[PDB]
């Protein structure tokens, strides 16, 4: 489907708006954009992520966890969940031992199955992880710049358990 | 929490120009921005009853969406021409004086709008200042504050 | 106090969110609230531009200067991918405030604050920090001997 | 004559045109090579910029900064309290050396002949001519 | 009567429509350009100037008519882009026909004139223009715009 | 002061780096090269012509000096390459730390001079030159090597 | 004066733009088609070479003589014995015709245009025009 | 089996340059060679005590051979210049004269780099000749035969 | 970031002189700054075996620590007296010249000393300045940069 | 714009820390520093101390003059306390500066700009805001009738 339309799939496709799916009404024939609304990080949720390249984040850590303490839908607006989540790192050097528990909103798009974790410090990194749509236990956590988009660290992250 | 002036403004316009966009992403953005006002307020549906409110779908309705959405253009594509600008909310105030439109409905359309601009763009958009020239463009259509 | 690539990727973007239209109104605008910062802070340097008749603010002497202002600016970022003529452009560009009597190293450090309090407001998204880093590079250089 | 659409015309054609960053190191330096091949004479006034080696960084900056006075000119068209103004002040920087009127018909030749390659068959001469011609005259 | 503004007819307008609002500045541009359409339409029909009198076409600098400048050119940009989706197309036109009924003075002529300087404005803005596909458009639009008078 | 020669500005260079061994040659080159960039250091500052003068430096060509051209210019290679991988780039300067602490008579302002003369010279051989990330990382390089002295 | 740098620099350079196989013929075709456009009193000592038809296999073949020979000249800006001796030896085979020296500032000035499109922004001007320069004079 | 001749210089010299390679292929080219080395003669694991030699993964070590190879670089790039590799031999010579270094461990080193060289060049590659040539500059470096 | 001119001068010299302070403050400031030192260059403590470096504790080395802070004393209460201080510092440099002192130890004892002035002084103290003058100090002392 | 009680004991401290001791050299150095930034941005100024010799800086005839100004300053600090009395010597303060021909409204605010660039330099935990808002209640009605 185009740029921003989302995909009902089935034996015969319907390509309707992304600002369609869970909202509410049924406007796939097949039903999809309404029968799959289940929000994975939902609060007190705790996901592992394990580093694979990193290019950008300021500790160049091993791990990375991410701690989802609220999520609330508003209630006129079902396509997309707001989220507070805390962003934990424990890093390690020669000249010191920092910890890091740095606080940061964003949403989850039924849309896509992508949370968007708006950037935390003010050096323009934020995460964008996309979830499977099928598995929700493991998504690939990409850290990017903001405004540009930009790929620069890819974590695997897992449902912590 | 802040006031829609010279800089709010100029982000607020270009925010916009992303936010709106053209072809079906505006058929559907203004769709969902209604379908989130009337889920506020289904009351108001009954305004729009000689422009098919009944069925946010139907041509008439997509018409009278995309056409609102028009005004809304105009209004905020000229926050930076306070003269110009001045004039069409003016035109607007008129369109709408006359209908009993409590400002309960127009503090949910702005809320749909915002709501939706803020699906819309992602990442890079201020509330505040959106909030704050929204207002002033719908204080000009009501002449209240 | 480095000027990172990714900074300046960070900005070579930032600028192309403020530097969109092909008209002036908007640079404008914007340039002209940094200054209107930069006077009301630094209310000396104001003095300094009768020569474009800053007391006409519509005047369109004084916008036109404005926008060479802009379009200066502008002309530097678009160089940051070509360091070699922008180290020399800079330096082209410090003179020309050299033999403009009455200049200080300071009046710099004030226009400085001054976007760093602007730009964060005409858009969203604004790297304060990224914008900080690599802006400074470039004043130096610029009243490196201008005090 | 340039009106409103054949000045918009242009002001949008010189963006694609133009282009950004690198892209316009590119068109400037290509300029000014067809120029001064045409034209040696004009290596002259050019001394203190390394006109000599138009590819040095002393020429290249030069270019650049060229190319933008052009840029905020043509972003001009549409407002004449400007344009006069800007066109005025950039007579001066001019005038100042020995700069044969010819010289500027000379530019003006080669920076169509180059968008011209740029843009294609799209390229609107007429408006272009009608309106960067009223830009030089200004500074001539 | 049936492949007139086809699918690709007015794809293709819609692509070169676009080709106009790249920059933020749409407003300068939108007034602007149907400053002038309405301008050179009075130019060639005066009984128009009357007609525009109620939005101060005297001015066309003037906010008053500026402000018109857009909602009409920003009309036709509604017309445009819902060119794909007959139905509400032509409801936003039978609409925009009953918003010209009503203004007594406005006759069928004067659309058709409109369009000729409309067809030979557009050209001058747009350096990707395909003439065959737009009048093509154009017409119909303006035709339904203009069918009560 | 964590942002000089990041990821970005390190895999700029060391990409740069490498435009210059593309042929076998390298020896040819890096000698050459390496030969002159001491060379123009005597030049500038004669106290230095004493310290190289175990190297006979006096013959520049003799092979005395070549091989140590090497030596050098090729240090400055493996500083570069393990610039992604900061514990092992610290340790592999520290180590050329003091291969230049018990050197007696070379002082810090040598460097400072050298680096001037490297960035001035870098960009003549290869033709993509990001000045800004090179300035950036050498500086650390050259920082970190004389931290001793 | 071509050092050491300026010299790597142009070797490398050459590596680039000349190019391997076909994309030489190319070069030397786009090469000497620019140069006799420009001054068609060239066709006459390349009639032994059918210098009118630059397309032609027998012309095409001397071409790719000519910039092979550049190709060790410049492959010898490092070691100056051999430059010298090679340089001496090009201009012997030369001499032995009416070739008026500015030929060859004529050959020069293509040979840098041509360059200049194929490397683009990067090209070394400087280093070229210092460096080729010192293999024309050995030959002029 | 062959001698390090003019040739045989000529093709060793050119193959390690694709061999040697650089970034990670390098950092690794060394690892390898060095854990092939140590695999071979554990005993020699107490000479490098002084760069952690324990744990060959420790960035330490990691420099240390990065930095061994440099020299190998040194020696090999120049079979060419008898008079200028002469000099560079002569100096590791010293650097390495004082350490009890058996022409055991040598062999080891020399099997080492050949075994890896070989499996990093998977097809084009002449064994005596880096075996000739390896000898030549190990020679250079113990003084022996 | 900064030069240690006039003002800079009078700041270091000001917060040096809380910081410092005096009787047991001092006894153990000094010997904080050292511990600091030494943890970073374990390789120091070689130099001050003469006067008991092995254990920080010990009188002989207190001695020596609350010593060497009287001369940066003097240093710093100097910045303000060019003519002074150039005098001071070029004593000191020669009870250093001598000792293979490298300037990497330097920069270790720099960084000790801001770090302990930092934790002593609370909120009130300049980072960059004290940076720029320690700098200031330390080159008068070893003569380099 | 309003000089609170708060403030006041803001300033009662910053001044504890730069007029520390009661030796001149520091007062001094200060005082001209910030002079010397009065100076370089409005230079006219300058010509009004002929009186006192500033061509010659290290004169003393001048730096006794630094150091009345300083004390002056130190003196209005030193009466935040006292309202009434301040309120009185401030207008005296005045006076003396009135009768001086050539003394804009101007050279005091710019003198005002210079503390609030010299200060944050020689003492750190600068209030700068504080420092401003009842630096410039004090200015103001020094030069109420001063332009
Ligand atoms: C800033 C927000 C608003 C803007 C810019 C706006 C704009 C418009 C515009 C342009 C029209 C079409 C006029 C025409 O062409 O005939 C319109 C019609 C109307 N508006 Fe609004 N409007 C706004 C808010 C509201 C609100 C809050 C309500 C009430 C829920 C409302 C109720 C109506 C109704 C009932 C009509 C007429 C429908 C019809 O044509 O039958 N509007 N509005
Ligand atoms: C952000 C860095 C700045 C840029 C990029 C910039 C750019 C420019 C440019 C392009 C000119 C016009 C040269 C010409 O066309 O003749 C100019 C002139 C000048 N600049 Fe700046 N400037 C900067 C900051 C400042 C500051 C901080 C001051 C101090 C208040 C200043 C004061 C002036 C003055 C007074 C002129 C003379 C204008 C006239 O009378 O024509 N500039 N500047
Ligand atoms: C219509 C295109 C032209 C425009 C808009 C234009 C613009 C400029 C600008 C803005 C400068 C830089 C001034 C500065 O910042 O110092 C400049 C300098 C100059 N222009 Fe033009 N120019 C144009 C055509 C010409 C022509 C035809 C000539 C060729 C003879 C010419 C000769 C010069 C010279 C010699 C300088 C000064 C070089 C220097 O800085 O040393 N310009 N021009
Ligand atoms: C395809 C082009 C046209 C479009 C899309 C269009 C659109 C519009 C729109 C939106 C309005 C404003 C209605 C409102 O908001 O109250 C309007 C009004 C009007 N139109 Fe058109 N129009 C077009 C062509 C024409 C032509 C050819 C004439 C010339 C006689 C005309 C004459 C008028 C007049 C006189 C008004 C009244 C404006 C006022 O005083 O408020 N229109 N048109
Ligand atoms: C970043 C550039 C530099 C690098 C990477 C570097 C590298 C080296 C290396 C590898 C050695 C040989 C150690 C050995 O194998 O025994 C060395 C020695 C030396 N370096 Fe540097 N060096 C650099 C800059 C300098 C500078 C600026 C000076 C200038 C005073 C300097 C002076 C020396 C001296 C005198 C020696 C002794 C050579 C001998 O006689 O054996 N180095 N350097
Ligand atoms: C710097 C570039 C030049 C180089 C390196 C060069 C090289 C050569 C070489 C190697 C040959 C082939 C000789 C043979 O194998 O028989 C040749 C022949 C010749 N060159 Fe050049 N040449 C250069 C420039 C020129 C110029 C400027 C002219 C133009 C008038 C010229 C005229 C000739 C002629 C007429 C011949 C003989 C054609 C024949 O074989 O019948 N050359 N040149
Ligand atoms: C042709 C092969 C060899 C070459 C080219 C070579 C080269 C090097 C080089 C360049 C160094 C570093 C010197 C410095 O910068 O301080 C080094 C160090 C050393 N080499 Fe070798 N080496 C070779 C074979 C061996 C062998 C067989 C052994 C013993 C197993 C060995 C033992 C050592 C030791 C222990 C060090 C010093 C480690 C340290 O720095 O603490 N080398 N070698
Ligand atoms: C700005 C910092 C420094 C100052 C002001 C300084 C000052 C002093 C002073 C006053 C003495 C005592 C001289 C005497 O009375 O005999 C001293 C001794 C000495 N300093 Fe420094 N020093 C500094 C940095 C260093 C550094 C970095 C080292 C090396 C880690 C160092 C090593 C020594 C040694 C070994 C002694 C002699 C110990 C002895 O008396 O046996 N100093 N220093
Ligand atoms: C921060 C506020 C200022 C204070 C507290 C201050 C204080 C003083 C004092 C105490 C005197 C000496 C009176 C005497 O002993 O006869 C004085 C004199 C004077 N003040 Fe100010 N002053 C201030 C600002 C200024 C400014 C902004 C100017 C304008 C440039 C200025 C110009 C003068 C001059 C020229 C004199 C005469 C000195 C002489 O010739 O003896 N003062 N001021
Ligand atoms: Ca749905």
């Amino acid at each position: 489907c185009d740029e921003h339309e989302h995909q009902c799939g089935g034996d015969d496709p319907q390509c309707i708006s992304k600002l369609f799916v869970c909202d509410g009404h049924n406007d796939c024939r097949n039903g999809e954009d309404e029968k799959d609304c289940t929000l994975p990080t939902k609060a007190g949720d705790k996901f592992i992520g394990d580093v694979c390249f990193d290019h950008c984040t300021k500790r160049r850590p091993e791990h990375m966890t991410l701690a989802f303490e609220s999520s609330s839908i508003a209630a006129f607006f079902t396509p997309i969940a707001d989220l507070h989540v805390h962003i934990e790192i424990e890093s390690e050097t020669d000249e010191d031992e920092s910890e890091v528990s740095m606080p940061a909103d964003g949403e989850y798009s039924f849309a896509d199955h992508r949370l968007t974790i708006h950037p935390p410090e003010e050096d323009g990194l934020g995460l964008v992880g996309e979830f499977d749509g099928y598995n929700f236990d493991r998504f690939v956590g990409h850290i990017v710049h903001e405004l540009s988009e930009e790929v620069c660290a890819e974590f695997i992250f897992h449902r912590k358990k | 929490k802040k006031q829609c002036g010279v800089l709010e403004g100029l982000k607020v316009k270009s925010e916009w120009g992303r936010a709106y966009g053209s072809g079906h992403d505006r058929e559907a953005f203004s769709q969902a921005i209604w379908r989130a006002t009337f889920a506020q307020v289904p009351e108001s549906r009954s305004l729009f009853k000689r422009v098919h409110g009944d069925d946010t779908s139907h041509p008439a309705f997509i018409a009278h969406a995309d056409r609102v959405l028009g005004g809304l253009d105009i209004a905020i594509s000229t926050l930076d021409q306070p003269a110009t600008l001045k004039e069409e909310l003016d035109h607007l105030q008129v369109q709408h004086e006359g209908r009993k439109i409590p400002d309960n409905y127009f503090d949910a359309f702005k809320t749909a709008i915002l709501h939706v601009v803020a699906a819309q763009l992602g990442r890079c958009y201020d509330r505040e200042a959106w909030d704050a020239c929204i207002d002033h463009i719908e204080d000009g259509i009501k002449g209240h504050h | 106090d480095c000027c990172s690539y990714e900074d300046r990727r960070e900005i070579r973007h930032i600028w192309d969110d403020v530097w969109s239209s092909s008209f002036t109104d908007r640079r404008v605008a914007i340039v002209r609230a940094v200054f209107d910062d930069l006077f009301k802070h630094y209310p000396t340097s104001k003095a300094l531009f009768e020569r474009v008749k800053i007391d006409e603010p519509e005047s369109g002497e004084f916008k036109s200067h404005l926008v060479r202002v802009a379009n200066g600016l502008k002309l530097l970022i678009n160089l940051l991918d070509d360091t070699l003529v922008l180290q020399s452009h800079l330096g082209h560009l410090a003179d020309q405030h050299i033999q403009r009597k009455g200049v200080t190293k300071e009046y710099f450090r004030g226009i400085g604050e001054a976007f760093a309090r602007v730009l964060p407001q005409v858009l969203s998204c604004f790297n304060v920090d990224a914008w900080n880093r690599c802006f400074h590079r470039l004043v130096a250089r610029i009243a490196k001997d201008l005090p | 004559e340039c009106l409103v659409t054949e000045s918009l015309k242009v002001k949008l054609q010189w963006a694609s045109a133009f282009g950004h960053a690198h892209e316009r190191v590119a068109f400037g330096l290509e300029l000014w090579r067809d120029i001064i091949d045409d034209h040696p004479e004009i290596k002259a006034p050019f001394s203190r910029v390394r006109g000599d080696n138009i590819y040095s960084p002393e020429f290249g900056a030069h270019s650049q900064r060229v190319l933008s006075g052009l840029d905020i000119t043509i972003s001009m068209l549409d407002t004449p309290d400007m344009l006069a103004a800007q066109l005025a002040h950039l007579k001066v920087q001019h005038v100042e050396r020995n700069l044969k009127p010819e010289f500027f018909d000379i530019f003006l030749k080669h920076l169509l002949h180059v968008l011209g390659d740029r843009l294609g068959t799209h390229f609107d001469f007429g408006a272009w001519h009608d309106c960067v011609d009223q830009i030089i005259d200004g500074i001539k | 009567h049936e492949h007139c503004c086809s699918e690709e007819d007015h794809r293709i307008v819609q692509k070169q429509w676009d080709i106009l609002w790249r920059d933020t500045e749409s407003s300068k541009i939108k007034i602007g350009f149907g400053r002038l359409l309405l301008t050179k339409l009075a130019k060639d029909i005066p009984e128009v100037n009357d007609l525009f009198k109620r939005v101060d076409i005297e001015h066309a600098e003037g906010p008053k008519f500026s402000a018109h400048a857009l909602r009409i050119l920003n009309g036709l940009d509604l017309a445009i882009n819902l060119l794909d989706d007959p139905p509400a197309l032509d409801a936003a036109l039978d609409h925009l026909a009953h918003q010209h009924e009503v203004r007594e003075g406005v006759q069928k002529a004067h659309f058709k004139k409109f369009g000729e300087i409309l067809a030979t404005g557009l050209p001058q803005v747009l350096d990707d223009y395909d003439a065959l596909a737009w009048k093509s458009c154009l017409k119909g639009i303006l035709t339904k715009i203009s069918s009560r008078l």
